[PDB]
RNA sequence: AUUGAAAUAAUAAAAGG
RNA sequence: UAGAUGUUUAAUGUUAAUUAAUUUAUUAUUUUAAUAUUUAAUAUUUGUUUAUACAAAAGUAACUUUUUUUGAAUAUAAAGAAUUAUUAUUAUAAAUAUUAUUUUAAAAAUAUAAAAAUAAAUUAUAACAAUCUAAAUAAAUAAUAAAUUAAAAUAAAAAUUUUAAAAAAAAUUAAAAAAUUAAAAUAGGGCAAGUCCUACUCUCCUUU
RNA sequence: AGUUUAAUGUUUAAAUAUUUAACUAGUGAUGGCACAGUUGUUCUAUAUGUACCUAUAAAAAAUAGUAAAAUUAUUUUAAUUAAAUUAAUAAAUAAUUAUUAAACUAAUUUUAUAUUAAUAUUAUGAAAAAUUUUUUUUUUUUUUAAUUUUU
RNA sequence: UUUAAUCAAAGUUAUUAUUAAAUAAUAUUGAUUUUGGAUGAAUUUAAUUUUUAAUUAUAUUUUUGAAUUUUAAUUUUAUUAUUUUGAUUUAAUAUUUUUAAAAUAUUAUAUAUUUUAGAUUUAAAUUUGUUGUUUUAUAUUU
């Protein structure tokens, strides 16, 4: 996929993704003067040739693609990433003590701190629409993210990454402030509220926990 | 070339620097808001690893491809062309009744390609068929004892098969229960 | 070297969730019924020239077979032999280097 | 040309090392109004002499008696001839303690030959030709292939190609005709006249540099290989394998000249980097060659002079290879010796009449004159 | 033969009728109403019912 | 020889099923067509080209009852000075000003006179004393003629017109820098 | 890094070679040396060959000297290569490289005076047959000659004492 | 030869250094006897 | 001057119709 | 635009003195040896039924544990036309074993094979009948510069014409025919020299 | 049922197969042994000697000195284009194109003009008579441009 | 469900190696297991010739019909060659390869650049009364 990942992708094709000169140049080339001075980088002289090169990611034109702007993924997603790029042996001896881990562990601690200055900047578009229909089970894993990356939780991504997590601490005390009067979420299926006694208090205990560390 | 001694670990990258030969980390030149700043080449590739790998596993497909069907591949395209479109239940169907070895070799891959679909949650009714390609394989040689003490070579083509079971909910299937009437006239008996 | 490597069926293209080779022997009943009965296939049991003479292995064959068995060169120990179990020793390069621990078998 | 019209550059800096124009009153890393291939300055290759290489001063050196520390004359009498640069050339030798001890004149004839690069190169050219592994130069022949005799096939009934014994170059077992030996190349020749010319207008260009240093002795205390590196740290020879490094003529000291190194410095010597140790003589040996004619036919090497010159003599290839040359006061006086009789038979007759009145041709065998050092 | 053919000439041979209506046809069919398979109409089972009663 | 083949092989991309495939037979197509391109562009393009216009300016002439024939003759004869091209783009963008040449050279108007030759002016001859402090005669006339000629054309206010507001003191500013 | 095609000049490698038929023929060598003259019989086959030897055989014991320039020789004494004092002979003259050793076959040299019209110093020299000009300029100025003509092994018994 | 194969596995004859010819050959000696050169050189 | 001959019936190579 | 009056390559190109973006100017139309097509929806394959003798050489893709003798030692199956192919490899012995491979639901030419007439077995007969589909499976062969064509008429070139030009209006597909296209400046007479031929008197180096 | 020939076969079941076509009646013969290439057998065919009698095998060079065929590199910077010819005692140059170099004056516009030397290169093929259409093979891109009328 | 029929293939694949060639002057009764086997002739390769011996010049001279040059220092080192550095340095470097990706112009017939038209010898060699001779090329990569 050319320019790899539109939106989406962490993936694209910049400085790495060299310029074969030896094969027959697929497209765009709309006149045949095109191939002593193919003059690309020209927005139209590169439409053409852009878009029929390597898929721009469509499966194929009516196959399955994937629904990744939805915060069911990417924060499922990012609970993936800081769990690798920083195993719990990281978060055990940072969240438990004070004292320095090592040069080489602090630096796997610094190689995944512009790890998520990745993934987040890739991401950080499809984060504020699925915001709306966000789950609270979702809204929730928010803030324990940037704890095993080692950060302090509270255009340019600072500003944007304020305003949203600004935006979800509240709808996440508005869920919690709806649960204390909790209407019938299912009186079918599930009227008894079973495992949402223990889960949903966890919650709130969970949620609070993270707020004196924030 | 040798990556077991040219390249003892790929997660570092030798250089010299003041006549010595050390060897640092190995970066990537990863994208930002309009910089491009260098993140772990081991760290940037576990991501797509499973970045990616976690991206297909929750795309409702069953991927499969079977190497080494025993048939030539320009007969086994044009009895491909016939399914392409068809759904599961209209695919092991009219494999099922036709002649060609092709289909016969569909069908026993569009079984073991069914069933694992299974295992990986995909319903067996909704299930149609997506992709179904044809690419040359890998040939044998009989040879070819002819007249006047010439020879020539039969080469045995085979082909790989690869298959993707999409899966659409809305698919709706075109009535096959209806019995014929003549049929319907076993009233006599009953 | 100059671009990511990932897992072989990701960025390469043809993503397969399962791939199966029918030319293995489990899948031996699957092909030899799906071609034809009239496909009939001589020397099942005998092949035509004679098998028992002595044969070198394939170019590639032998390049596979060196570097799996390399001590059968001669000498291909250490000509001093200077590690023995309980020794203490620690790694230098490669996978995790710079670790510590006794050895106990040689 | 000018295809590849986009996807070269990614449009983004990079993290901390791009850097944007601020404007032509700062000064980037690298920039010269001149055409410079390996950029210099007197960090990288700090040139060992009293004053910097420039246009106004002719040679980086003294060029006049300086009274703060005695004066050496040369061994042999300076006569000026044609190329050479009709100055004096004192030169402060050093001491292995990277001190300045004596201040020396240098002979006119072998350091200040002006440099000329149609000559250079003729060294070079022979260095580049002679320094060269002619044995690994062979290919096979038609003749050595072992196949068939007979025409493959009869030439006419056939639906081929008409071609007969098929071991040519067109297929993949043949060789060429005319293939390379080792024997049909050329190790070219090189006589006195433009061998010592050459040499001589390199350890001249090795001085307008000021990449020149004569040291009074070359020993190590020890035989040592630490002897050896830390006599370099001390004395400044930058010598590892990247940064560029010494070139070490070896003679001995002043009064104990030695045309063969020192035991001590010889062993300590072998180190792998830039570091290199030529014989105390800029002249050669007579060019000859026997097999001239093929005569003996039964030779393996090249056609040419079968006298060639050793590697380790001093060449145009390492004269550059190795940015300081290093002389040993002991090697100055070998050359002033051999290179004496040499530059008395390149003079004009009125002025060679002149010699055995200025005391130039005082015979150690007339005892007109104590025998010399 | 006189010459090689280009692609766009062995895709001739799959213009015409004699093509398809030899590969690319798909047939009508139906389950048995007993035999529970597929079936064509005109051929039918090896069972005592499938043979008597001819579904 | 040279076949381009390093330029001629990205073309392979716009040729049908057979050049597009193989190599070779690719470069004996694509080095036909260009071959022949620049053989029709040098050639034959011109004089085909070059009368799809005399018959759109003769066609636009014919719906005001002259023609080619009599127009190409007509636009010379006013000294016009028109490209068959520009005649072309004003029969088709601006046709009022198309017909409106169409009129004149139907109208019996007289074409402007052909450019005159040097004259040598009269105070060229007029013989001259032994003055020198005076300039010669001829130049106060020639001199004359280009302030003139450099005040006709254009409107500049020469700062609003403050140079000399009139042609005698515009011809006395030496006198200006003495003192 | 070109063909020098004859008849047509220097041409790229990868060139036409439709115009190249006669210099395929020097290349293999072959020469056909412009025997197409059948009709015109050149001077070889009518020339008369004189001396069954030949027209400067030089058969074992011809006297053939190599000529010394008497102007040569005056130019090396002032010079300083020659001691005017001392009987100048062979041996000096290889030594003083005067002469190189190639010019010196047997029988030694011979010395001319051409262009040569006075001599000032005295001078004795032992050459091979001087001419006769040039024995008369020498013996004019005080100085003498010989004509030490000698075999063989005499030339090197003394040019290599 | 490719690398290695039964046209170098075995060994044929090998080649050693050509002699040359005679030094003077081209001054033939039926020239040596119709003709004399003679002239300034040029 | 320095070998002399034979429809040497067939071959070959030429011309001519 | 651009040096010039047109046929002997440009290069410190990650300094063969470098080490993270070289994105290396690089390819021989044909004689090479490997692959890939096209002929190829193909030609040829296709296994439901016949009558049994022995040696040797011949092979040894090959196994054996199971009864060699009353000899000690030794050895007891298998081919050759390239093949699991037109085939009784037959020196010998023989006479009532059902003793274990042959697809297909069409039509023509052909191919084998077949009642009647101008004392014998014959004719010719290019006459009924009889055998030889297709599809399914399997797949080769020679051939291949490519076409943008190719119906049809019609003039133009040392020329023999591949083209081009005017004028036309020429659709796919399968099948079957071979009219045209893809296989030599030749056949026949009449003459004259030459080689072949015979023959020696005179010719040259024969050796035996 | 062993003996000199005719169709099919046409990479064919065969790198000569099945049927057609011309005479001799084993007390004398299927190989024993034997012969071999500037030559065997020879019932004398310059037939046959292991699927091309140029026998096969090996090693080699004179072997297209032969309308033989190939001969690897774009963007350039000097021209011509058929002309020459005497076998053989003392008479200025063969000619072509090519490479490399050289010199302006009795000799007019204040015009115009490729002469000379050295070396490389000699096969591009007429027989009758009569007689003393035209300039094109080769173009950097945009325009511009003067040779058209039917019986 | 309708598709009028057509129209496209671009630019990546694992996991294992240290072999060849030339070079080096220090070995040597034939490479592939245990003779005869009677105690005997099996197992014999010898002879004054450019030979596993390999030659520093251009002159003279045999018919100039092609031939062609002499100790270099006398037991002094141009000698027949590999090893406890993947032997050394240079030069060369490969399959088992098994790998593989997408709907723009047409739709009543003249061949790419999408304003719809116009434009067309396949090359090379061969042919110097044939530029237009009567050969060659399926394509790909080496």
């Amino acid at each position: 996929c050319i320019s790899g990942g539109g939106r989406g992708d962490l993936f694209t094709r910049h400085a790495s993704a060299f310029k074969p000169p030896a094969f027959g140049v697929l497209r765009g080339l709309t006149h045949s003067s095109q191939t002593t001075h193919p003059q690309t980088g020209q927005l139209r002289a590169r439409k053409l040739i852009q878009h029929a090169m390597h898929d721009r990611t469509l499966s194929g034109s009516g196959h399955h693609r994937t629904a990744v702007a939805t915060w069911s993924y990417l924060l499922p997603s990012l609970r993936q990433n800081v769990e690798q790029a920083v195993p719990d042996t990281l978060y055990e001896k940072l969240l438990t003590d004070e004292v320095p881990l090592t040069p080489a562990e602090s630096r796997q601690l610094a190689d995944a701190h512009r790890l998520l200055r990745f993934e987040l900047q890739k991401r950080i578009g499809l984060l504020e629409d699925s915001l709306a229909d966000a789950a609270l089970p979702y809204l929730l894993q928010w803030p324990a993210l940037f704890q095993r990356a080692w950060l302090r939780l509270p255009g340019a991504l600072v500003p944007r990454l304020a305003q949203l997590t600004r935006h979800v601490i509240r709808c996440v005390e508005e869920d919690l402030g709806r649960l204390e009067h909790g209407s019938e979420p299912r009186e079918d299926g599930a009227p008894r509220s079973r495992r949402q006694v223990t889960l949903e208090a966890a919650w709130r205990a969970q949620w609070a926990s993270l707020l004196s560390w924030h | 070339w040798l990556t077991k001694s040219n390249l003892p670990d790929v997660n570092r990258w030798e250089k010299v620097v003041n006549s010595q030969r050390v060897t640092e980390d190995r970066w990537a030149l990863v994208e930002e808001d309009g910089v491009m700043y260098q993140v772990n080449w081991k760290m940037y590739c576990e991501r797509l690893e499973t970045e990616l790998q976690k991206a297909q596993d929750q795309l409702p497909q069953y991927s499969f491809m079977m190497k080494a069907v025993p048939s030539a591949w320009k007969k086994l395209d044009i009895e491909l062309s016939v399914l392409r479109g068809l759904s599961v239940r209209e695919a092991m169907a009219q494999c099922k009744l036709s002649p060609r070895k092709g289909h016969m070799a569909v069908f026993r891959a569009l079984e073991v390609a069914q069933q694992g679909a299974e295992g990986k949650g995909l319903d067996k009714e909704h299930l149609r068929i997506a992709y179904i390609t044809c690419m040359p394989g890998p040939t044998d040689k009989q040879v070819d004892i002819r007249s006047r003490g010439y020879y020539a070579w039969k080469t045995k083509k085979s082909s790989h098969l690869l298959l993707t079971l999409a899966e659409d909910p809305e698919m709706v299937l075109p009535d096959r229960t209806a019995i014929p009437y003549a049929s319907l006239m076993t009233m006599k008996r009953a | 070297l100059r671009l990511p490597k990932v897992k072989p069926g990701l960025l390469k293209g043809i993503y397969t969730d399962e791939k199966i080779d029918l030319r293995d022997r489990e899948r031996l009943e699957l092909v030899e019924s799906i071609r034809h009965p009239k496909e009939r296939d001589f020397y099942q049991d005998h092949t035509y020239h004679n098998q028992w003479i002595a044969r070198d292995l394939e170019s590639h064959q032998k390049i596979q077979i060196a570097g799996r068995y390399p001590y059968f060169s001669p000498d291909y120990e250490i000509k001093p032999w200077i590690w023995y179990p309980g020794d203490t020793v620690e790694v230098v390069s490669g996978e995790g280097a710079g670790q510590r621990g006794a050895i106990i078998a040689v | 040309y000018d295809s590849r019209s986009s996807g070269v550059h990614d449009v983004a800096p990079r993290d901390g090392v791009d850097f944007m124009y601020e404007g032509p009153q700062q000064v980037l890393p690298g920039a010269h109004p001149l055409p410079l291939f390996h950029p210099d300055n007197s960090v990288t290759r700090p040139p060992v002499s009293p004053y910097l290489p420039s246009p106004q001063r002719p040679h980086p050196y003294f060029t006049t008696e300086l009274p703060e520390l005695p004066h050496f004359q040369t061994t042999r009498p300076i006569v000026y001839t044609v190329g050479t640069m009709k100055q004096r050339i004192v030169a402060p030798v050093f001491d292995l303690a990277n001190n300045v001890t004596h201040t020396r004149e240098l002979d006119p004839f072998i350091f200040g030959f002006y440099p000329e690069t149609e000559e250079m190169a003729k060294n070079l050219s022979y260095w580049l030709v002679r320094c060269q592994n002619f044995s690994s130069k062979w290919d096979y022949e038609n003749r050595e292939i072992w196949r068939k005799a007979k025409k493959n096939w009869p030439n006419t009934g056939m639906g081929m190609a008409r071609v007969g014994d098929r071991k040519n170059h067109a297929h993949p077992w043949g060789a060429h005709s005319k293939p390379v030996k080792p024997w049909n190349l050329l190790m070219p020749t090189m006589d006195v006249k433009t061998w010592s010319k050459s040499n001589r207008m390199l350890v001249t260009l090795k001085m307008l540099q000021g990449k020149l240093q004569i040291v009074e002795r070359l020993t190590l205390p020890e035989p040592t290989q630490e002897a050896y590196l830390q006599l370099c740290r001390t004395m400044g020879w930058d010598v590892r394998h990247k940064g560029g490094g010494a070139l070490f003529m070896d003679g001995g000291s002043r009064l104990t000249p030695s045309s063969e190194y020192d035991r001590a410095f010889f062993f300590g010597s072998f180190f792998n980097g830039r570091n290199k140790l030529v014989r105390p003589t800029l002249l050669c040996d007579e060019p000859y060659d026997y097999n001239r004619t093929s005569s003996k036919a039964r030779t393996k090497g090249p056609k040419g002079q079968k006298n060639p010159i050793p590697i380790n003599r001093f060449n145009a290839y390492d004269a550059l290879t190795h940015d300081t040359l290093i002389i040993t006061e002991g090697a100055l006086l070998q050359l002033e010796d051999e290179m004496y009789t040499h530059k008395l038979a390149m003079l004009p007759p009125h002025i060679r009449a002149q010699l055995p009145e200025r005391g130039f041709l005082d015979s150690e065998v007339l005892g007109d004159v104590p025998p010399a050092l | 033969p006189k010459r090689k053919k280009n692609p766009m000439q062995l895709r001739r041979k799959t213009y015409g009728l004699h093509f398809k209506e030899r590969y690319l046809k798909l047939e009508e069919w139906y389950f048995c109403p007993l035999c529970a398979e597929p079936k064509k109409q005109g051929e039918w089972c090896r069972r005592e019912d499938c043979r008597q009663i001819k579904p | 020889y040279y076949r381009a083949t390093a330029e001629l092989d990205r073309l392979r991309g716009m040729l049908r099923g057979r050049a597009r495939l193989e190599r070779k037979v690719g470069l004996k197509r694509i080095t036909f067509l260009m071959r022949t391109q620049t053989r029709y562009r040098v050639e034959q393009k011109a004089h085909w080209e070059r009368a799809i216009v005399r018959k759109n300016v003769d066609s636009a002439a014919h719906e005001h009852g002259s023609g080619w024939q009599h127009l190409r003759n007509d636009l010379a004869r006013q000294n016009l000075m028109l490209l068959p091209r520009t005649q072309q783009q004003l029969a088709q963008y601006e046709p009022l000003a198309f017909r409106a040449v169409m009129e004149l050279c139907a109208s019996r108007v007289a074409p402007p006179p052909p450019p005159m030759t040097a004259q040598v002016p009269e105070e060229a001859y007029a013989t001259r004393p032994e003055d020198p402090k005076v300039a010669h005669p001829a130049a106060r006339r020639q001199l004359e003629e280009c302030v003139e000629r450099m005040l006709c054309t254009g409107r500049s206010d020469v700062l609003q017109r403050e140079g000399p507001r009139t042609t005698q003191a515009w011809m006395d500013a030496w006198k200006e820098y003495d003192l | 890094s070109g063909h020098n095609v004859i008849k047509m000049g220097w041409m790229k490698i990868g060139g036409s070679w439709k115009y190249s038929r006669s210099y395929n023929d020097a290349r293999r060598g072959f020469a056909k040396g412009q025997w197409q003259e059948r009709k015109m019989t050149p001077r070889f086959m009518l020339a008369p060959r004189v001396s069954a030897g030949g027209p400067r055989n030089r058969y074992e014991g011809k006297a053939s000297f190599s000529r010394l320039s008497l102007s040569k020789l005056l130019w090396a004494v002032d010079t300083g290569r020659l001691n005017p004092n001392e009987t100048i002979t062979l041996y000096h003259l290889r030594n003083a490289k005067v002469i190189a050793d190639r010019e010196v076959v047997w029988p030694g040299m011979v010395l001319l005076a051409g262009n040569v019209e006075r001599v000032p110093y005295p001078l004795h020299i032992e050459l091979q047959n001087a001419s006769a000009k040039a024995i008369q300029l020498l013996e004019e100025a005080g100085g003498s000659f010989t004509n030490v003509y000698m075999s063989h092994e005499g030339l090197y018994q003394e040019l290599h004492p | 030869p490719k690398a290695g194969c039964e046209e170098i596995t075995r060994q044929g004859r090998r080649v050693v250094l050509k002699p040359q010819e005679y030094f003077a050959q081209h001054r033939m000696q039926v020239w040596q006897m119709r003709f004399k050169e003679m002239g300034p050189p040029f």
